[PDB]
C-alpha cells in the first residue's frame, strides 16, 4: 500500500549495471570486461586541418592507415570519440591592477554570444581474445582452470599492450596521450573511467577506484529514455540533460577525407561515436565477392562495374585495406526537447551536406546509447561493413586548435582569443614538447612574435603581458622605441628609461662583495675594457633603444641587467620578455652563458618571450639559431614582403601554412600561433562591438586601452609630462592621463 | 468456397499492413505504388471471382 | 492503557475466536447426529 | 499530500506524440470503404453458393 | 566554411555494405524464426499451413530489400525498451542507477 | 491494581470457560459425529 | 498512520528503552573529542581503542547507529542587562556575527540489544546484559565525556531523557516528550515527514530534505575520513549502522564473496589476494565485522536549495576519495531507517570491517561547548573559533558542576581585555562580582559597571567590588592580615546569592600558612554553593613556583590559555596536564595573536576573539583595559561629576579622545 | 495520548511494563499454539465429513 | 551456530510481531478451508441419499 510500496518498486528494477561491460583494472591503462575483453584509452590532440593542402591530408590518411594495416589483427576494435563540449573549467581571475581588471572585464565581456566549446577527440582500441562468434558461442559456456584464464589474461595484455605502443608511435604528429591511472589524497582515481562515466552520465564525475566492478557504481545518474522517440533524459544533481540521438545510414559513391568535418564547427554540444570491428581476410573477401556476384548478375555498366571491384579485389588479397563493421551515432546534448530536436535537425542538414544520408534512430535510441560504450557490439544498431580507408576517412583525427584550458604547469590558461575559424583558442605558453629529447622535465614555456611592426606586435606582447597577471608573474622587458613604457607604467613597476645625455641612475658601486660577486666585476670591467632598490616592484622594464647603433655598450649593458634579473629566478613565476631580440642579444659574450642558464632557468619557472620585426635579419646570425629552435609557441604575424627560404627552413613552417601567411593583409589583425606541430590562425580583435547587459547596447571601445598599450614616443613623451606633473600612483593617474589624451584627442 | 473468407482474411490483413509502412517509414513510394499495386491486386483478385463463378 | 491494552484486545479476541470456534463445532456436531439419527429410520 | 513543489516528477517525455502524415486517414478510409464493398459483394456470392 | 572536399580522388567506398548474408534475398536469423513460427503453426492447429510461408516470406523479402536491417532493430527494440517493466510509472523507460539487485 | 486484576480475572473465567466448553462441546461432537455420520455413512 | 516504522514501545528501566519486539535499546550523548587539538599521531591510537573496547563485547546480538546532527541552535537565548555600558558591549558584539555559521554539532551514539520461572529470569538476563554492555562502554568512553541518557523528574511529571534524540530523528526538531503509559510509537512523532510518492526529496511541519547514500568498501585512508562534512553551511543528520555479524557469519560472507570473485571470466589479482589476506585477517587481527549502511540527510529550505546541498556535498566528499550515490526512489526507506532498531528499512547493506566503522563514524567534532541548560542560564558568550564553529563559552564544564576558571597568559598580550570582556557579558547573570587587581587593570572597568573599586563598607549597597593590593602586593607584612580580613568578611556575605570571585593574581597570597588551608576548607564548603573562582596569572612559573598552587589548579574546571611564547615545558606538559600537541599550538600563536586555546575538560580550540570591522570593539577596548593615566583621568572626573555610571562616560570618552589626538 | 504517568512510582511502571511485555509475548505463542490446534482439529473433522460423505454416495 | 550469512542477514530482516500475525493468519485460512471442505462432503452425502 502507502507504505510497503517503496521497497516492492525499488527491488524490481533493472539496474544500469546490466548494459555497463566493465570491471576491474587489470593494468594501469587497461580496463577488464565481464567477458574478459581488455581495452585502452587514447586522448588525441587531433591534428589542424585547415591550414592543410589538399592532397595533404590525404598523404596524412595514407600514413595512417599505412600503419594500421600493420597491426589490425582480425580480433581488434576501435571506437573513436569526439566529445565536443563546453568550457566549464575556467575561473575568473583576481588582479590588483586597475588598468588589468579593466582590461579583462572589457575582453570577456566581448565574449558575449561566441562558442565557447572545445573538441576532445578519443580512441579506445579492444582486444577480444576470440574473433569469430560462432565458437564464442560455445566459449560463453565453457569452465576454465584459473591457470588458464591467467594465460589468456597475459596474452591478452601484452597484445593490447604491443598495439598501444604502435599506436604512440604512429601519433607522433597528432599528439596523442594514453590514459592511465593518477593518484589523488592517497586513492586511485581512473583517467579512463572518466571518459567512459561522461558517455554514460553525460557529465565529468571523477570516478575513483572502490573495491567493486566498475559496473555496479560507475553510473550516478538515471537516465530516461523515451517510449515512442528519439529523445531521452537524464536526472542528475546539477541538472537535467535532453540527449537526442542520430544514425548514418546510406553512404554514397565517395569517401572524401575528413567529410564528418562540419560538425566540429556546431553550435550543438554533442558526442559523435564510431565502430572499427576489423574483420578477417577471408570474411572481409567473401564480402566483397558477394557484392561483386550482385553486380555482376546484371547489365554490364561500362567502368563502375568491372574494373573497381577487380581492383578493389586485388587489393584487398595484395594487403592494402582491411574490411571492418563500422556504426556511427551522433547524440546532441540539450536543455530542452524542443532544443534537442533543432539541433538534431540541423546536424541532419549537415550530414546531408556531405553526402552521408542521415536517419534519427526513433525504435533503438536505447541500443544506440548503450552502443557508445567501447566494448559493445551486442547494442550497435547498424553495422555495415566498409573499407578501411574509409574508416579513416570518417574519423582522420582533425580538430581544430583549442589549447588547454586548466592543468597547465602554471595553472588557467593565459588568455582566449578569437579565431577565424571560430571555435577558441585557449592561449598559454606552455607547448607540449618542443624539443622531444626528455620525458621528464618542465614545459617549454618560450615564445617568438616574428613579423614586421606597427602590424600590433607591441600591442600583441602587451595584451599578453598585460594579461598574464593572474599568476603574479615577475617581469623583465627590455623593449625598443619606448612603446612599453605606457603600459609597464600602468602595471605598476619601475621602467627606466634609458637614454643619451641624462645620467644612468644605476651603477655597480655599492655591489656586494662575495667572491662569487668579485667574479662577476672582475668579468665586467675586463668586458667593459674594450675599443634605491631592485626588489621593490613586479614588473620591470628597461629601453635599449639608442643602443641599437651602439657595439661597444650593448655587452656592458645587457651584463648587468642580466646578472641583476639572474638573481631573482629563485622558483618565483619569471617571465624574461625581449622586442628586437638579436640585436640585445647579437654579443659574443653571453651566448654560451644563456644557452646554459636557460637549460637552468627552464626548470624553476622560466620563461623566454622573444619578439622581431623583421624576421629575416635575425635568422642570418648564430646565436638566433638556437632561440629560433628553442621556442615552442611561435606567434607569426604578417607582412608585405616574404621569403620561402626564411619562413621555411628557419621556422619549420609549412609550404601551406607559409603561403597561408603571405595571404594576409597588409595591416590586417591576423596572426598564425604554431604551438607544436598543431597550427590556427588566430586573431585578437579590438574592433566596435554590443554588449547584452540590461537590454542596453553598451558601446564599448578598447581604444582607451588601444592608446595605452600601442607604441608611440609622441603619446609617451607627454605620459612622461603627465606622470612627471603627478606620479603618486599608477592606479591614481591612470584617470588623469586619460583624460590628457582626451585633451589632444582634438587639440 | 471457405477461400472467399480465407482471401479476405489474408488479402485485408496484408493490405493493413503493407499500408502500416507509411506509418513505420520503411517505404518511400508513397502516392503512385499505393494505388497501383493495390489496383493490380484488386483486379486480380476480381477476376479470380468472377471467374469462379 | 497503551500495551496493557493491547494485551487485553488480544485475549478477548481470542476468547471470542473460541466461542466461535465452539459454536461452530457444537452445531456442526448437533448437524451430524441429526442426519445420523435420520438415516437410522 | 499533493506532489512535492519544485521537484523532479514524471518524465516531461511522455508528452510525445506520433504525428500523422494529413493524408493517410482520410484515403485509408475510402481505400476501406472500396475494398469493403467488394469483400461484402464476395461474401455474399459466397453463401449464396 | 570548407573544409577539406572531393576531386573524384576520393577513396572508394563498394555497395557491399550490409549486403546481408541472405538466402533468396532473406538473412538468415529472421527467416529462421519465420520458419520456426510457420512450424509451430503447422504442428499446432493444422498441418495445410505451410502456405502461411510465401506471403509472409514475400513480404519479408520486399522489407528486407528496401531497408537491409529492419529486423536487427525490431529485435533490439522488443529486447530493451519492450522488456523494461516500469514503463508507465516514470513516464519514460528509466533503469536505476544504483544496483538494487534485490539483495537486502 | 483494581482494574488490571479485574481484566485477569475476565481473562481467567471467561476465555478458560470458553476453551472448556470449546473442548467438551468438541468431544461431544466427535461422539456423535463418528455415530450418526457412519451409521448412514 | 505513522506508527507502522517506529519500533519504540516503553522503559524497561531508568536507561534502557525497551522496543515493540523485545528489543532493550540505550542511547549515550556522545560530546567527542576534538580532532585538532592532537596530531595525526594519536588518532590512530584512538580508533585502535575504540576497536579493542568494541570487541571485548562483541556478540551478535548487539548493534550501533552513530549520528552527526547539525543545527541551526536557536536555544541561545539574549538577555538584558541592567546597566548601559555592557547592552553597548552586547550590542555590538552581536552584531560582530551578521553572517557567520552558528551550527553545532551533537554527536549520539546508541546501543540495541536484541536478544536471538524461566521467563522472568530471561527478562532479567536481558536487561543485566544490556546493563553491563552499558557500564563497559561508559568505561571506554572516559576521555569522549559522554553521558548516560536517563529519567528526569520535572515536578511530579516523569520525563524520559532517550525519547528526545529519537524524537528529533523523526521530527526534525527537538519536541519534548512525556513517558506515558501508550506505547511511545503512537505520539512519539508530531511533525510526520511526507516523502514525494518518486522520492527525490521530501517535507517536514517547513524544511525539505534530499538525501545520499555513501556506500563505501575500501579502507579509510584518514581514521577520520568524511569529517570535512562537520564544516559546511547545511544542516544534516549523517547516519551509520553497525549490526554486527556472528564470526562464523562473517567467515561464510568473506568465502563466498571469494567464491564469487573467482568464478568469474577476468582475473584481477589486486583483487582476490587481498580478499584472501582478509579472511585471515579477521581471525588473527581481531575486529569483528558488520553490516553498514551510510546515509546523509542535508535539510534546507528550497527544494533547489537541497540540490546544491547535495551537489556542493558531492563535491567535498569526493574530495575525500568517496563517491556519492544519490537516492531517487529509496528515500522514504533511507528516512525510516535512521530509528534506531529499523533494521527492516536498511537500502542495501553491505559488510563493513569493525575499523572501518569506527574510522567512518570516529566520534571527531570541532569543541562547542553547551549552549545553554547550564546551571547558570545560558552560556556567557560565544567566542570564534579557527575553522568557523560557535564556540559557546562557560566556566561550568565536566553537587554543583565545577567552576573555577583559570586564565594563564601574558597582562599585557590581552589578559584584561579577556578577563572585562568576560565580566562584562557575563553580568547578564546580575552575580556580585568581587574584583582584585594589579596594575589597577580592571578599575576603568568596575567603575563602568557600577562597581565600588577601591584604589589602594559592608557589601549591601551596591553587587560588585573591587579591591586593588597592587600598592600591598609584595610587602610581606600583612598580605595575609589584609587576605583574611577581605575574605572573612565577603564570606559573611555568601549565602544565597550566585556568587563569584576574581583573582588577577593568587600566587602570592597562595604562599600564606594560615590563609590556604582556610581558602580550601572553604572550597569545599563552596562547591555546593554556586561558587566560581575565577584565576589568573601573568606567566605559569610564577604559579608552580609554589607547591600549594599545584593542589588549587588540580581543582580546576576551565583552563584559558593566552600567548606565552617564553612557556617552560615541564610547567605545560605535566604540571597543568596538557598534551604535547597542545604546547606546541599555544607556541604556534605569535605574540600578540589574539587568539588562545580554550582546555574546556578534556577537549579544546583556538577560541579567536576577533575584533574586526564588520570598528567599535576599538572604542570598547579603549575603555575597557585600565593604566594610570587613565585611572587618573578617570578618578579626576569621578570626583568632580560624581557618582552614577553612566552620566560620566561621555566625559570619560571625549577626554580620551582628547588624550589619543 | 495522555499526560504524563505518575513520577511517584517509576519502579511501578517499568515493573509492570516489563512484566505486561513477558505475559503478552506468552499469550500471543500460546494463542498461536492453540490456532494450529484448531486448525489440526478442523483438518479431522472435514476429513471425517469427506470420507463419510463419498462412503454414502452410493 | 548459524554459520550462513544469509541466515543472520534474514534474521535481522525479520519482525517477531509481523510473523507470529502471519502465522495465526495463515492456520485460520487452513482450518477456514478444512471447515468448508467438510462443508462440501456433508453437501455430497446429503445428496448421495437421492
Amino acid at each position: 500500500m502507502g507504505a510497503i510500496e517503496s521497497r516492492k518498486l525499488l527491488a524490481s528494477e533493472t539496474p544500469v549495471g546490466q548494459f555497463i561491460p566493465y570491471s576491474h583494472h587489470v593494468t594501469d591503462t587497461i580496463i577488464s570486461t565481464k567477458n574478459a575483453e581488455y581495452l585502452s584509452v587514447w586522448k588525441i590532440d587531433g591534428r589542424s586541418h585547415q591550414s592543410a593542402s589538399e592532397a595533404d591530408v590525404f598523404q596524412w590518411i595514407r600514413e595512417l592507415n599505412n600503419t594500421l594495416r600493420g597491426i589490425s589483427s582480425a580480433n581488434l576494435s576501435l571506437w573513436t570519440h569526439i566529445v565536443r563540449r563546453r568550457v566549464y573549467e575556467y575561473p575568473d581571475a583576481e588582479f590588483d591592477n586597475v588598468f588589468c581588471r579593466q582590461l579583462d572585464e572589457k575582453y570577456r565581456e566581448s565574449f558575449t554570444g561566441y562558442n565557447l566549446m572545445v573538441n576532445d577527440l578519443y580512441l579506445t582500441v579492444v582486444y577480444r581474445p576470440v574473433s569469430d562468434k560462432v565458437l564464442s558461442f560455445f566459449a560463453k559456456r565453457e569452465r576454465e582452470t584459473p591457470d588458464q584464464k591467467k594465460h589468456r589474461q597475459e596474452s591478452c595484455i601484452k597484445a593490447l599492450e604491443d598495439i598501444n605502443r604502435t599506436l604512440g608511435q604512429s601519433f607522433k604528429r597528432y599528439g596523442a596521450e594514453l590514459l592511465s591511472v593518477y593518484e589523488k589524497g592517497g586513492h586511485a582515481f581512473s583517467a579512463p573511467l572518466e571518459f567512459l562515466a561522461r558517455l554514460v552520465n553525460g557529465e565529468h564525475i571523477p570516478m575513483p577506484i572502490c573495491r567493486d566492478r566498475f559496473s555496479d557504481y560507475m553510473a550516478v545518474n538515471r537516465p530516461m529514455f523515451s517510449k515512442w522517440g528519439e529523445v531521452g533524459e537524464l536526472r542528475s544533481l546539477t541538472g537535467l540533460r535532453r540527449f537526442g540521438m542520430l544514425e548514418i545510414r546510406e553512404y554514397d559513391d565517395a569517401t572524401e577525407p575528413g567529410q564528418l568535418n562540419v560538425l566540429l564547427e556546431s553550435d550543438y554540444e554533442f558526442v559523435l561515436t564510431h565502430s572499427f570491428s576489423v574483420l578477417s581476410r577471408p570474411a572481409a573477401k567473401e564480402y566483397l565477392q558477394r557484392h561483386q556476384k550482385n553486380l555482376i548478375d546484371a547489365r554490364d555498366v561500362a567502368t563502375d562495374q568491372i574494373e573497381e571491384i577487380d581492383e578493389a579485389l586485388n587489393q584487398l588479397i595484395s594487403g592494402h585495406f582491411v574490411m571492418g563493421e563500422h556504426h556511427c551515432t551522433l547524440t546532441v546534448y540539450g536543455e530542452t526537447v524542443q532544443q534537442v530536436r533543432d539541433n538534431l535537425a540541423h546536424a541532419s542538414a549537415a550530414m546531408l551536406d556531405v553526402a552521408v544520408l542521415p536517419k534519427p534512430v526513433d525504435l533503438a535510441l536505447e541500443a544506440g546509447y548503450w552502443a557508445q560504450l567501447p566494448a559493445n557490439w551486442q547494442w550497435r544498431p547498424r553495422p555495415a561493413p566498409i573499407t578501411s580507408l574509409n574508416f579513416l576517412s570518417f574519423s582522420p583525427f582533425h580538430n581544430f586548435m583549442s589549447g588547454k584550458p586548466t592543468g597547465n604547469p602554471w595553472g588557467p590558461a593565459v588568455t582566449i582569443l578569437k579565431t577565424v575559424s571560430g571555435t577558441p583558442l585557449y592561449f598559454n605558453f606552455h607547448a607540449s614538447k618542443e624539443e622531444e629529447d626528455a620525458t621528464d622535465k618542465r614545459l617549454l614555456g618560450n615564445t617568438m612574435l616574428i613579423g614586421q611592426s606597427s602590424s600590433g606586435k607591441t600591442v600583441l606582447l602587451g595584451f599578453l603581458l598585460a594579461q598574464a597577471q593572474k599568476f603574479k608573474p615577475t617581469i623583465v622587458a627590455f623593449d625598443k622605441d619606448r612603446g612599453m613604457e605606457i603600459s609597464i607604467r600602468a602595471m605598476g613597476g619601475r621602467y627606466l628609461p634609458l637614454k643619451t645625455g641624462e645620467p644612468s641612475g644605476f651603477n655597480p658601486f655599492q655591489l656586494p662583495p662575495t667572491h662569487a660577486n668579485l667574479i662577476f666585476l672582475k668579468q665586467f670591467v675586463k668586458k667593459l675594457a674594450a675599443a634605491l632598490d631592485l626588489s621593490t616592484h613586479q614588473i620591470y622594464g628597461f629601453d635599449i633603444t639608442e643602443f641599437l647603433d651602439n657595439p661597444e655598450a650593448r655587452t656592458p649593458v645587457m651584463m648587468y641587467l642580466l646578472y641583476r634579473t639572474e638573481s631573482m629566478i629563485d622558483g618565483r613565476r619569471f617571465m624574461y620578455v625581449f622586442d628586437e631580440f638579436w640585436k640585445p642579444l647579437q654579443d659574443e659574450y653571453f651566448e654560451d652563458l644563456a644557452k646554459n642558464k636557460q637549460k637552468t632557468i627552464r626548470k624553476q619557472n622560466g620563461i623566454f618571450v622573444f619578439a622581431t620585426q623583421e624576421p629575416s635579419d635575425a635568422l642570418e646570425s648564430n646565436i638566433a639559431k638556437t632561440l629560433i629552435q628553442q621556442c615552442a609557441t611561435y606567434i607569426f604575424l604578417a607582412n608585405p614582403k616574404a621569403d620561402y627560404e626564411d619562413y621555411t627552413q628557419g621556422f619549420k613552417l609549412t609550404d601551406s601554412e607559409f603561403e597561408l601567411v603571405r595571404g594576409l593583409g597588409e595591416f590586417s589583425r591576423r596572426f598564425l600561433i604554431k604551438q607544436g606541430d598543431q597550427s590556427a590562425l588566430a586573431e585578437m580583435n579590438l574592433g566596435k562591438f554590443r554588449t547584452i547587459v540590461d537590454g542596453e547596447t553598451v558601446e564599448r571601445d578598447f581604444d582607451d586601452e588601444l592608446l595605452v598599450l600601442s607604441g608611440t614616443p609622441d603619446n609617451a613623451e607627454i605620459a612622461e609630462s603627465i606622470i612627471a606633473e603627478v606620479g603618486d600612483d599608477p592606479a591614481v593617474w591612470l584617470p588623469i592621463f586619460l583624460d590628457r589624451v582626451k585633451a589632444e584627442r582634438s587639440d | 468456397a471457405a477461400i472467399t473468407p480465407v482471401v479476405s482474411v489474408g488479402l485485408t490483413l496484408g493490405f493493413i499492413t503493407y499500408g502500416w509502412l507509411i506509418i513505420r517509414g520503411a517505404v518511400e513510394m508513397p502516392v503512385a505504388e499505393f494505388l497501383n499495386r493495390c489496383l493490380r491486386i484488386g483486379i486480380i483478385v476480381s477476376i479470380a471471382l468472377a471467374g469462379g463463378l | 492503557r497503551g500495551l496493557e491494552r493491547d494485551l487485553i484486545g488480544e485475549f478477548v479476541k481470542s476468547r471470542k475466536t473460541a466461542w466461535r470456534v465452539a459454536t461452530a463445532s457444537g452445531l456442526f456436531g448437533l448437524l451430524g447426529m441429526v442426519c445420523g439419527i435420520v438415516g437410522f429410520s | 499530500q499533493e506532489r512535492i513543489e519544485g521537484e523532479y516528477g514524471a518524465s516531461e517525455l511522455a508528452s510525445e506524440r506520433r504525428p500523422h502524415t494529413p493524408g493517410a486517414r482520410t484515403l485509408l478510409m475510402v481505400l476501406l470503404c472500396v475494398i469493403a464493398v467488394v469483400l461484402v459483394t464476395l461474401s455474399y456470392k459466397a453463401y449464396k453458393v | 566554411m570548407k573544409p577539406p572536399q572531393q576531386q573524384h580522388e576520393a577513396f572508394p567506398l563498394f555497395k557491399g555494405a550490409t549486403r546481408l548474408p541472405t538466402i533468396w534475398g532473406v538473412p538468415m536469423i529472421p527467416l529462421m524464426a519465420m520458419v520456426m513460427g510457420v512450424a509451430v503453426i503447422a504442428l499446432t492447429v493444422s498441418i495445410w499451413w505451410w502456405a502461411l510461408v510465401p506471403p509472409l516470406w514475400f513480404i519479408m523479402a520486399q522489407i528486407t530489400k528496401n531497408d537491409d536491417k529492419a529486423f536487427r532493430i525490431w529485435w533490439l527494440w522488443i529486447d530493451t525498451k519492450f522488456r523494461n517493466r516500469n514503463k508507465g510509472f516514470w513516464g519514460a523507460s528509466s533503469y536505476s542507477p544504483a544496483n538494487y539487485r534485490k539483495r537486502r
